[PDB]
RNA sequence: ACCGAUAGUGAACCAGUACCGUGAGGGAAAGGUGAAAAGCACCCCGGAAGGGGAGUGAAAUAGAACCUGAAACCGUGUGCUUACAAGUAGUCAGAGCCCGUUAAUGGGUGAUGGCGUGCCUUUUGUAGAAUGAACCGGCGAGUUACGAUUUGAUGCAAGGUUAAGCAGUAAAUGUGGAGCCGUAGCGAAAGCGAGUCUGAAUAGGGCGUUUAGUAUUUGGUCGUAGACCCGAAACCAGGUGAU
RNA sequence: GAGGGUAGCGGAGAAAUUCCAAUCGAACCUGGAGAUAGCUGGUUCUCUCCGAAAUAGCUUUAGGGCUAGCCUCAAGUGAUGA
RNA sequence: UAACUUGGGAGUCAGAACAUGGGUGAUAAGGUCCGUGUUCGAAAGGGAAACAGCCCAGACCACCAGCUAAGGUCCCAAAAU
RNA sequence: GACAAUGGUAGGAGAGCGUUCUAAGGGCGUUGAAGCAUGAUCGUAAGGACAUGUGGAGCGCUUAGAAGUGAGAAUGCCGGUG
């Protein structure tokens, strides 16, 4: 029996064009150009997903350092003091309390200095 | 996902004034640049401008170190064949004390769209009097 | 194939001198209207199996038929004229399903002329029992003489 | 039933098709390699050898000849004769019928491998030295 | 358990026709209204083609360039955004503005920040300024026959098994025991035989004493046939040409 | 100018490898024929486990082969491996 | 925690840089030929501005969680003016 | 439950998706099949459903069998359009 093509090639190419909605120029129209951009998009997302965690950790440290400078002490000196007392509070919770309750963060700063 | 972000509707900007009497050119510029970028604020946002305005008085009477009076040269090109110009740091300080301070500070800021705007909040004056009295500038003590 | 299609002896153009793909014939597979490479070819699909294994393939089918209570024995068919209605009635009396296979000791002309227009009804002889027919049929009706002949001739 | 057919387990396997994409494992080169004589359509070298150094069957000499008048005998051992009951006659006309000799090439030869433990009479074309005494040890006789 | 208009004969249509060549010779593209022509009487714009009504028809965007009607490509209107900016055009984070779904920790757009030099082939090594593709659609490459070996399944078992032919529906089944493999090897051979050859001498040594195979079939590989596909410069034979 | 002759293993050449239908170190058409190509190019669906080599010998051999080394699957022996 | 034997199927025979012992060259070459290791080939991630072979380290998938290696803590740019 | 493993070119092994036809069984369809367009849906992948528009007559589902069975590259062939 002769197996002729039809309704299989077209249904598979239109899925790639749908995934490329919103691209510039021919990158959302032509299958060959749009197919290459989808592979690049998938590779970028895998890399950016793991890189996203480093960027947000560096943002918390920057905000913690700025808030600590107002108490005449540094970031590298503050974090050493907390671990002596065993505070065990990460950067994410340290940053949120340093902008919501500025009085609450002052209590932690005093405790770190007491432990030297 | 509970990280706070700052936008144009909840940002307060202030004005500060700094005097450049007897300060090293690069050491004064290093601390000033961190104020324009808002790095000293706790609500710092890398994609939003959160800095403060800076006024620098006494552009002249700024001190160098070593032999930088005649051994520090600034070059530039006019995009023409063979056209290159130069000037020393000592000559630039007394012919144009304002441009000397601006270039050193502006070279410490990122060269992006937001960085090109954060450098527009710096004001440099050769004398000791500034015309921005309608604002509320406060004296700033260097760290 | 390439040689069977009519025409395509010359070369369409010279090997080099112009900017075009090199071609030898107009009937090559990549062309439109050229020969087909590795298509279907006339052959046969039949094959054989050892004789001892064919006997087991029929006894197993008969045993599977008899386990499910699908084998009934009747007397001779003394039909005098070919009548489809009479065969329909005798099937209804025996309470047989829509698919049924009936065997005869020899070729019964009167039985074969009837029952050959009723859907789901087929007739075979005692000697010519098939493997497909036994599996396909829903019920089996056999005469005692044909049953004895099957028991004797078949192992 | 014709609508539930199950072949014997472990008796059917799907074939392998090459040149059908890279995820299969045999996509581009179809298991051939890169840029060789064996990577072209038309085969490689002869099963023996092609070119190169001298083949093995060329550096060795021929040995022997063959005999036109060669005779081959169908061999029947003593243990194979235990089927026949004791005190009976055995003939090449009977060994073939009984299923012991399928093809009588030039004759029947009795070889003494095993144990007889019988009292039968057998005639054949040739006998071995060992099979001669074993037949006559417990009684009986052999005729050529 | 053959094709269904790029397929099947080159030719489903008045095809060896158009057309190309002095000649021998080469050689296409083109199928479809509707059940029924019932193929738009009549009115309006022109010189006409065409269009808007009315009417026939279940349907006229089924109106004869007529069944459905994808993509490339070309035009109209709209929600968000853009004229200080250095871009493999995306991805992650993200205010502002406009909507409301197969109702789910929803959709469209995008002021700004971080990271980021296409795909395939061939190479020690390619963003490479090494090759290939203008774009979209269709077609386009490990197959079959006969033998060998190996693995799995199944029937019988010191036995296993048919070939041609005859009967039977071109039918899967009976008959057909010529034939083939195995049950015993060694030696160039005569020949001997669980033992044979070499040898003066089982003295030693080599190869045997496993002494369970055989018929069919799925899969892997090889051989003979063009043997995964496309591509020569050339050779031979028979003819056509001094417009 | 008109009517004619010489045909490819051949013709014609005041001789240049010049001409024989825009092509000639051997014309054009059809067949052997799907010639041969150790050479370039191409070879179409998706997942899971394991995972090299660019070395020695020989070669009318050097960008090609064969045997050995190194990889994978199945069945076996059982401390023989570092 | 692997080695050995018998069977089915392959690919490979153009290698490169770095450290070390040599020949050759000129105690020249990103030169060429040998011995001994690592990496690339067939390896993404971090550092060396960018930079296959150098240093650290071997990605089953998801998280806006913690401690470390090579290299670093004035601003670009996270961390000691 | 407890532990251990899961980067990969040439290449070896295994389990699977989808298309066309056939046998048997069982279904859908003018109260609307295939095909075509859209959608914010489902599975680890190739892929599978549902609703709405057009369309006007055929088509799926389960177990088996067979193969002209899967396209982005060959200065590929044919048609259309920049």
């Amino acid at each position: 029996p002769r197996v002729k093509g039809g309704t299989v090639t077209r249904a598979r190419r239109k899925k790639t064009i749908k995934l490329a909605k919103g691209y510039f120029g021919s990158k959302h129209t032509l299958y060959k150009v749009a197919k290459q951009q989808v592979m690049k998009s998938g590779q970028y997302a895998f890399r950016d997903r793991r890189q996203r965690k480093r960027d947000f950790r560096k943002l918390w440290i920057t905000r913690i350092n700025a808030a600590a400078r107002q108490h005449e002490m540094s970031y590298s000196r503050l974090m050493n003091g907390l671990k002596k007392a065993g505070i065990d509070i990460n950067r994410k919770m340290l940053s949120e309390i340093a902008i919501s309750d500025e009085k609450a963060f002052a209590q932690l700063v005093t405790k770190a200095k007491d432990a030297l | 996902r509970q990280t706070f972000m700052a936008n144009e509707s909840n940002i307060e900007r202030k004005w500060y004034v700094i005097d450049a009497e007897g300060q090293t050119l690069g050491r004064l510029s290093s601390e000033v640049a961190s104020i324009l970028r808002g790095k000293n604020k706790v609500t710092y946002t890398p994609h939003v401008d959160t800095g403060d305005y800076v006024i620098v008085i006494n552009a002249s009477k700024i001190e160098f170190t070593g032999n930088k009076e005649t051994d520090k040269v600034y070059y530039r090109h006019s995009n023409h064949p063979g056209g290159i110009k130069s000037i020393t740091a000592g000559e630039l300080r007394r012919t144009n004390p304002e441009r000397l301070i601006e270039n050193s500070i502006k070279g410490m800021l990122p060269s992006t769209r937001l960085g090109e705007k954060q450098g527009k909040k710096l004001f440099v004056y050769g004398g000791a009097e500034h015309p921005h009295a309608a604002q509320q500038p406060e004296n700033y003590e260097l760290r | 194939n390439r040689s069977a299609v009519s025409g395509g002896g010359r070369k369409p153009w010279k090997q080099k001198g112009t900017g075009r793909a090199r071609q030898g014939t107009i009937r090559a597979p990549q062309w439109r209207g050229g020969g087909i490479v590795f298509g279907p070819t006339p052959r046969s699909y039949a094959y054989k199996m050892p004789k001892k294994m064919r006997r087991l393939a029929l006894r197993s089918a008969l045993s599977f038929k008899v386990q499910e209570n699908g084998l009934t024995v009747v007397d001779a068919f003394n039909f005098e004229a070919p009548k489809t209605k009479e065969f329909k009635n005798v099937l209804s009396t025996l309470e047989q399903p829509k698919k049924v296979l009936v065997v005869t000791e020899n070729e019964d002309v009167n039985v074969e002329l009837s029952a050959r227009n009723i859907p789901g009804v087929q007739v075979t002889t005692a000697q010519g029992l098939n493997v497909l027919d036994i599996t396909n049929a829903d019920s089996l009706v056999i005469t005692e003489a044909a049953a004895k002949k099957v028991e004797e001739v078949l192992g | 039933k014709l609508h539930e057919l199950k072949p014997a387990e472990g008796s059917r396997k799907e074939r392998n098709r090459v040149g059908r994409g890279v995820a299969t494992g045999n996509g581009k080169t179809s298991g051939r390699g890169h840029k060789g004589q064996k990577a072209r359509s038309g085969g490689g070298v002869r099963p023996g050898f092609e070119g190169g150094q001298l083949p093995l069957f060329r550096r060795l000499p021929k040995r022997g000849f063959t005999n036109i008048n060669r005779k081959e005998y169908a061999i029947v051992n003593l243990d194979q004769l235990n089927k026949f009951e004791d005190g009976t006659e055995v003939t090449p006309a009977l060994l073939v019928e009984s299923g012991v000799v399928k093809n009588e090439k030039s004759g029947i030869k009795i070889l003494g491998n095993g144990s007889l433990d019988k009292k039968l009479t057998v005639k054949a074309h040739k006998f071995s030295a060992s099979a001669a005494e074993a037949i006559d040890a417990k009684g009986g006789a052999h005729e050529v």
